[PDB]
């Protein structure tokens, strides 16, 4: 019993560690330059007027 | 790929900050669930 | 002193807006005071704007509207706004000008004082040295308030940010009690309040409240309905300073003065700025709010050699609850400190929602020691703190890691969480809290665990109170 | 067929007229030969253009995004030239049509459009990148008048049911299509797929058309039940049980 589980729980585990990983390593940048680039663009459209 | 796909304007701004926000919360809740995973994979194996 | 008689013109170049241009004035000054007689008889007051050789500005006060070009009468002053500050304006309730409006005679003035009020030497500037009791238990327990000491509270449209201000109103105070009550019946205590930029329904409440809690004897209250001019929207904050300021350092006593709803205020002065004509600055709010802020918010601390001292607690809206919008980012830059409130707490049927969480202060560390309270406060705030903050990541925690795998020191934790926002913060309108009881229900909680957990307590206070 | 030619090459500034003369004449005929007309005006944005060129070359006090404050002010006299007059017979059907700067919604024309107007198509870029056509979202097309429109006589009693209902699985399958790439198929279950599936055979079946299909209603409304029939007739909560006891088995 305790062999089975151990055996499936490390795939789970992977999984788990895979999904954490890819959040952190290409959502997180991506959003952030999104809002630096549309600041950019709110103020320079405040600078015209 | 780089930039989310989106006007940019102040109503954008708020709604890419709550997706943020969001991103941020799942990547916290995730960790909270590695820890326990972990947690189970060392006390399996400890005797 | 001034003996001369008044002079009156008939002469109306144009009108434009909110303003009046006329001409032909002799040696005219700017910010001189200006009366109005319309043909139908009514009367208005008003302000000098512009001035330029025989040229003159106006802008009346109540607001322009069928003013003829010959008809009209422009009486002048001669002298800039000079309020008549009195000690016995404590029991009163005024408006914006500060006409009153409780059915009471006009002010029989003591002292005539200039309204824009005097910079105040940095060389004669007292630290503050003691705390006080708003009658908030989470306040006070976990962030002390000085003499002295400016400390905003940001809120949001849609929180009842009025109520906690009201309850603040009717039971500031003093601790000095801590030794014997004989020695505290010596009370020269005061609170000044400016509802400003406030609708209907929230004036009347606040005029009940506090006629309500009899202790109007030593409340001054100022009324700004939102139908008012809107220039008198930026002269009512000066007023309610320079009637502070007399108090504070004429009568030695010890004031609290509390403003409401800064955003008006600053919406008050963006339209005065846009009707000046001027250029405009960030984000539509002219550049120089902060020195404006600033010159507000500075008429505060303690005086050497005066006893007595200023205490402020501005409040402001947030803007669809962001924090980096100009006008809590420059209160913050200029105050110490800041309190939070938060919309899920208060959607959580929690009164009042004070998040601690975020909330911070800048002078707890000197406000609390022996003495002056227990030697008891800081380290149980420090536990509290650190326990609480432990509580909801372990209720994030357990959320995804089951109930089933936790210990039972992490169902004290959770136990922990929920007395403490079922006691601590939970408090209702009229339960006055103490100091001394807020400390109270902060050991009661604490002593949920043993010792051991509580890490950041010193043994040597734990062989004393944890054991009670 | 009456027509008004305006070419890109021709003077810029007669654009503001151009749509002013094919409305006179179009009340004319509305209204003095009693006869049922259809009006199009094509490249508003081109419009759009004039105005801000010659308010440009005034000097006026300019509004947002450098066009005129009073742009809803024209654009309310040039679309409100519309609709039915007691005692008459003839009535005035506009259909305009306008380009999207770099197909954002919030851009003030189409903004203004969709305020003073009846709602939306929008011919969506995507579909089309997909080879469809009429390459429309059905999702954000609005129109007020469809609902007292329809109904027993006027069209049929089944008619209205259909619409709500497949706008609904329509706006739950691109949900799911989100989740989808958000996690994908492993947390999710079955009836995605079948949402997914419902998704792929809509825009199979129900959109696409060709450059001459001619579809009848009753038609429109067998092709929306047989798609409707894809699913239980339990799950759908829009459409009353009375509609599926006689039309829902077959």
């Amino acid at each position: 019993s305790l062999q089975t589980s151990f055996v499936t729980l490390d795939e789970a585990i992977k999984i788990t560690n895979r999904r954490v990983n890819a959040i952190e390593h290409v959502i997180i940048p991506r959003i952030e330059r999104t809002l630096a680039y549309i600041i950019t663009e709110l103020d320079e459209r405040e600078r015209e007027e | 790929k780089d930039r989310i796909e989106i006007f940019p304007s102040r109503m954008a701004q708020t709604i890419m900050k709550a997706r943020l926000k969001g991103a941020q919360t799942g990547r916290n809740l995730l960790k909270k669930k590695s820890d326990a995973l972990t947690l189970r994979f060392r006390q399996i194996l400890k005797k | 002193y001034l003996s001369q008689p008044r002079l009156t013109y008939k002469t109306v170049s144009g009108v434009n807006g909110p303003l009046v241009i006329l001409d032909h004035v002799k040696f005219p000054r700017y910010a001189e005071i200006v009366h109005l007689t319309l043909p139908d008889g009514t009367k208005r007051s008003g302000q000098v704007l512009e001035v330029s050789g025989s040229k003159a500005v106006v802008q009346v006060f109540e607001g322009t509207s069928g003013i003829d070009a010959k008809k009209t009468s422009c009486e002048f002053t001669g002298d800039i706004l000079r309020t008549p500050v009195s000690e016995d304006m404590l029991g009163r309730v005024f408006n914006g000008s500060g006409k009153p409006i409780d059915r009471g005679p006009v002010v029989l003035a003591e002292d005539f004082l200039d309204i824009m009020g005097q910079p105040i030497n940095p060389q004669c500037r007292i630290y503050p040295e003691e705390m006080i009791q708003t009658g908030i238990s989470a306040i006070d327990g976990m962030n002390s308030i000085a003499r002295g000491q400016k400390i905003p509270i940001f809120s949001a449209a849609g929180l009842p940010h009025n109520e906690i201000a009201a309850q603040i109103c009717r039971q500031a105070g003093l601790v000095k009690k801590s030794k014997d009550v004989v020695d505290y019946s010596e009370e020269n205590f005061a609170i000044v309040f400016a509802a400003m930029g406030v609708n209907m329904e929230t004036a009347r409440f606040f005029k009940s409240d506090f006629e309500e809690n009899g202790s109007m004897d030593n409340v001054c209250l100022f009324l700004n309905l939102a139908n008012d001019p809107t220039i008198e929207r930026i002269i009512t904050p000066r007023l309610a300073l320079t009637t502070a300021e007399f108090l504070a350092y004429q009568c030695e006593k010890h004031v609290l003065v509390i403003l409401t709803d800064m955003s008006s205020y600053a919406e008050a002065l963006r339209e005065v700025s846009a009707a000046r004509e001027e250029v405009p600055g960030r984000r539509g709010f002219p550049g120089y709010m902060y020195t404006d802020l600033a010159t507000i918010y500075e008429r505060a601390g303690r005086v050497e050699g005066r006893n007595g001292s200023i205490t402020q607690i501005p409040i402001l809206t947030m803007p669809n609850d962001d924090i980096t919008h100009p006008i809590p980012d420059l209160t913050g830059y200029i105050t110490e400190g800041q309190i939070y409130v938060d919309r899920q707490l208060h959607n959580r049927q929690i009164y009042p929602p004070i998040n601690v969480l975020p909330s911070l202060s800048r002078l707890m560390k000197s406000a609390i020691g022996e003495g002056m309270t227990r030697k008891d406060h800081a380290d149980v705030s420090n536990q509290l703190y650190a326990c609480y903050a432990i509580g909801k990541d372990v209720q994030a925690m357990k959320a995804v890691v089951g109930e089933e795998a936790l210990t039972s020191d992490d169902l004290l934790y959770l136990e922990f969480l929920q007395k403490f926002e079922k006691n601590f913060i939970t408090q209702g309108p009229y339960e006055n809290r103490t100091v001394y009881e807020t400390l109270d229900i902060g050991w009661q909680l604490l002593r949920i665990f043993p010792k051991e957990m509580l890490k950041r307590i010193p043994q040597s206070t734990l062989s004393e109170f944890y054991p009670r």
